[PDB]
């Protein structure tokens, strides 16, 4: 406990923007997805209303971009560098696998219920690869869990309204193979708007081929190609069969208790700042931007801004968290 | 082990001596006061309370809670033999299984044939209620509380108690009492002088003579929020008996004393249920128009329009010319709209309705299901009150046909097996739809917006088209609510409904002319500027009855007309 405690008390710099930059060390580049995958990571916090309702937690994030620049790895490693998180690609998979199928027991004869994929999920995150390629009768399924965090079944004599709370990250490739420049987002994006509406950030990455930037990018895959491991020796070969990682971990494992309060001042701020966007977005155009800004804009600015007071384990939510989310999906939503 | 001889003795002692200060305090001796009703036949089941045997003896208690049945069996024993000193009256003969009872007694002048009476306890204050997950095998034989919600209850059945037989040959009697979930009956005369002489007379069964008891069976499940992360809900049987049976309903929380025990048979592990012992549940117009969503800026007359749906109108009935009083409305959404708080507002309100959504999801759909007995359904769970489907827009032509059939018939067909089941579906629809892609365009007609077809489309009273915009100033009044809540009656609505509601509203011939000039200068001006038909004039019957039906008035009167006209005029202004 102590190393956590001295380290947040230090003070001296923007402890979550070192956080970020040291995640996922093989992958270069791509500042902002990393800070969206860190609030992921951490997540926001629940909150429940006198008349019945509630507010949801989780984040939802999307990817979408060309061939070759590394959509794939980063899901690869948040399975890697995450608690009770699942994988599954869009062509490999059924509506029944990813919420539960009828099993006959052996041991008994009995019929019963048996988990698919999001339920096994449940307080955790599930990365989809491929998620263009669904099916829309699987997408269906989907939405209800993204929507609700539960999911209704009505099988084996069984009427029941089972847990699935999770956060979906997933990743998709746009129509024609290449990203088209002289289309607009909402046409090279394959997905109904309905369902887009869903995602609380969507990024859009493309292989820009500079060569003042392929020649960091170059130099850094083969640095990373000769490498060999302290315990192996000049010749062999494997059979078949910045911050540390462990810290790492443990930081976020005790970051996910603060449990951080709104303020005055930053509610205001959120209040003043999404009035001056609405007015932006009523001035702007569908040629200039990727989706409307409505209220669920407000529930993104809440969570990103809790998740940020949460790395820091301020108590509040402090005006520089506010202003960190602003910044985060300003660039989201207002960048071409 | 106990003596329990010196056991009953201490429970007839408790019968005898226990008062609980009693009727207002004056010491009436509440069980002596039962076993006088008992004994005189005006009652038949005895609920006895373990926290009045706690103020005698605690211990007592205690070696009831372990091996429950040895003291249910010593307490129903007790009673019996107590009974005839609190009997004072001779009782009217009064069932033709007694009148069997009468004649066996003046012929010969087992007790469990004549035990007419049903001995039961509630469960001690001290024990907490149990979830299903938490009664584990060292509970077996032992009394236990559970909690949880019904999923299927069972018709009733008559149970076998004790059988009758009579003899051909002889002219005697035997009895059988059953015990065992099976058993296997008589067959040839056990008496001394048949066995004898070997004279091989028969038995013959009467239904007449033997005793039979209520029973039904029930299923009780796990409430989600109670389960662990990333687990699948469990169930319980439980068997209901006697005075106990037709308490429980479908999908109704309950909490359950009784005894858990395993099933017998006919390997060394076997299957457990729930012997149930007690089984517990858990002007105006302008002011009510005000009342519903007061969260929402605006809507003043959408607001109205949903309070006269709440209402409704008559249905007329002229000898099989049917006009029905039910409003029906549908609401088009532009993307991310109000809508939703004012949909799920009126869902709380109303105090009997549904939700569901049109995409078909994996649960049971808008019309009712079967599993391996019927059930479900949003159009069945909502009969007497309103039902509300979302994203309307999304339907398949399933849902599209079940949708114009309880429009026309209020009543829907599932085949259980192949047989032509069918089923009430009486209440009144409120559809929610958004168009076919972004904003709505004022440039094109609602059917090319929103793309249902013209037919069911048309059916609705009234439609609103519910777009709005950005403004700086309403959009920071949102924020700063919305902010504020992150940051930190009914009962009179649904009397005034209860009770406006009895009014039946006739017309006038008067009102009827008056009508007939509205309507034809309305279609006259619908033509010159078409959509106006049959459909217009009773949806304008509609929303007068039921506004004459919100006043405590007996008839309608041209304020009704006049205010349903403009209610109707102004929701087009809606869709530009
Ligand atoms: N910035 C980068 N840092 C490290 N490796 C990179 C980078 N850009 C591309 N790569 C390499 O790109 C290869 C393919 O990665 P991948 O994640 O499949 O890309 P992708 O965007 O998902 N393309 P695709 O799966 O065809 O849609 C890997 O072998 C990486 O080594
Ligand atoms: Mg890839
Ligand atoms: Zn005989």
């Amino acid at each position: 406990i102590a190393k956590i405690k001295k380290f947040s008390k230090t003070r001296s710099k923007d402890i979550f923007d070192q956080l970020a930059k040291s995640l996922a060390p093989s992958i270069h580049g791509h500042d902002y997805v990393k800070k969206a995958i860190l609030c992921l990571l951490l997540g926001g916090v629940e909150r429940d209303l006198e008349n019945g309702s509630h507010i949801r937690g989780d984040i939802n994030i999307l990817l979408i971009g060309d061939p070759s620049v590394a959509k794939s790895q980063l899901l690869r490693y948040v399975l890697c560098t995450a608690p009770r998180a699942i994988p599954t690609t869009g062509r490999g998979s059924s509506g029944v696998g990813l919420t539960a199928a009828v099993t006959t027991d052996q041991e008994t004869g009995e019929r019963r219920l048996e988990a698919g994929a999001m339920v096994l999920a449940d307080r955790g995150v599930v990365c989809i690869d491929e998620f263009d390629k669904m099916s829309d009768m699987d997408r269906t399924a989907i939405h209800e869990v993204m929507e609700q965090g539960r999911v209704t079944i009505a099988k084996a004599g069984i009427h029941a309204r089972l847990n699935a709370r999770c956060s979906v990250l997933a990743a998709a490739n746009p129509v024609y193979g290449r990203y088209d420049q002289y289309k607009t987002p909402m046409e090279n994006i394959g997905l109904q708007d309905s369902l887009l509406s869903r995602f609380d950030l969507l990024f859009i990455m493309l292989d820009q081929m500079d060569p003042e930037q392929d020649r960091e990018i170059s130099d850094h895959v083969l640095r990373m190609h000769r490498y060999r491991a302290p315990g192996e020796q000049d010749g062999d070969a494997m059979p078949l069969g910045m911050v540390s990682a462990a810290f790492m971990k443990k930081y976020i494992h005790v970051a996910k208790i603060i449990k951080p309060v709104l303020t005055q001042e930053s509610a205001t701020y959120i209040a003043e700042e999404y009035s001056r966007l609405r007015s932006q977005d009523s001035m702007s155009s569908d040629t200039a931007r990727t989706s409307p800004v409505t209220a669920r804009t407000l529930e993104t600015l809440i969570r990103l801004a809790t998740a940020h007071a949460k790395a820091r384990m301020s108590k509040t939510v402090d005006l520089q968290d506010a202003e960190e989310a602003v910044e985060l999906v300003q660039y989201a939503y207002f960048k071409k | 082990l106990k003596d329990y001889a010196l056991e009953k003795e201490k429970v007839k002692k408790f019968l005898q001596e226990f008062y609980q200060d009693d009727e207002l305090g004056k010491k009436q001796f509440k069980y002596g006061n039962q076993l006088v009703r008992l004994a005189h036949r005006e009652q038949v089941a005895l609920y006895v309370d373990l926290d009045d045997v706690a103020e005698d003896d605690p211990e007592l208690v205690d070696s009831i809670c372990e091996n429950a049945r040895r003291y249910a069996k010593l307490f129903a024993d007790a009673v019996q033999e107590l009974l005839p000193q609190y009997k004072e009256r001779e009782v009217v003969n009064k069932d033709v299984l007694d009148v069997y009872i009468e004649h066996r007694l003046m012929m010969e002048q087992p007790a469990e044939l004549m035990r007419r009476f049903e001995l039961y306890f509630q469960g001690p204050s001290s024990n907490k209620p149990r979830v299903i997950r938490e009664v584990r095998a060292d509970s077996v034989g032992k009394l236990v509380t559970v909690r949880g919600i019904v999923t299927r209850v069972s018709e009733v059945k008559p149970k076998m108690v004790v059988a009758t037989y009579t003899c051909d040959q002889c002219g005697a009697e035997t009895y059988q009492p059953i015990q065992s979930p099976t058993f296997m009956p008589l067959i040839m005369c056990p008496s001394q002088e048949c066995q004898t002489n070997r004279s091989g007379g028969r038995l013959y069964l009467q239904t007449r003579g033997s005793r039979f008891i209520k029973f039904q069976e029930m299923k009780m499940q796990e409430h989600s929020d109670q389960v662990p992360v990333g687990n699948i809900p469990r169930s319980i049987t439980v068997l209901v008996e006697g005075e106990n049976t037709r308490i429980a309903q479908p999908g109704d929380h309950v909490s359950v004393t009784g005894i858990f025990l395993p099933i017998l048979r006919t390997g060394l592990l076997s299957e457990t249920y729930l012997e149930a012992h007690r089984i517990v549940k858990m002007d105006f117009y302008e002011k009510l128009a005000a009342s519903i969503a007061p969260e929402i800026y605006g809507h003043e007359d959408v607001k109205k329009a949903l309070l006269l749906l709440l209402v409704g109108g008559v249905d007329q009935s002229p000898r099989g010319m049917k006009i029905r009083g039910n409003i029906n409305i549908c609401l088009m959404g532009d993307p991310g709209v109000a809508k939703s708080q004012l949909l799920s507002y009126i869902d709380r309100l109303a105090p009997r309705s549904q939700y569901t959504t049109g995409r078909g999801s994996s649960g049971v759909g808008l019309t009712a299901a079967v599993l391996r007995t019927l059930e479900g359904g949003a159009l069945v769970l909502a009969d007497q009150g309103v039902c509300c489907i979302d994203e309307f827009d999304k339907m398949a032509e399933a849902d599209r046909t079940a949708i114009h059939e309880v429009m026309e018939q209020q009543t829907i067909s599932i085949a259980k097996a192949g047989i032509l089941t069918t089923l009430n579906a009486r209440c009144s629809i409120l559809a929610a739809a958004n168009p076919a892609y972004g904003r709505y365009n004022p440039r094109r007609s609602l059917e090319q917006n929103i793309q249902l077809p013209a037919a069911l489309l048309s059916r609705f009273d009234l439609l609103w088209l519910i777009q709005d915009r950005p403004d700086r100033d309403n959009d920071l009044r949102l924020a700063q609510h919305i902010t504020y809540v992150h940051q930190h009656d009914m009962k009179l609505m649904r009397r005034y409904i209860a009770m406006c509601r009895e009014k039946q509203p006739m017309v006038p011939e008067s009102l009827a002319d008056y009508i007939t000039a509205a309507y034809v200068e309305m279609r006259r001006e619908a033509w010159a500027s078409t959509y106006t038909s049959a459909r217009t004039l009773l949806a304008i019957l509609r929303l007068s009855t039921a506004l004459a039906r919100l006043r405590m008035v007996d008839v309608v009167e041209k304020e009704d007309v006049n205010e349903a006209i403009r209610l109707m005029e102004m929701s087009k202004d809606s869709l530009l």
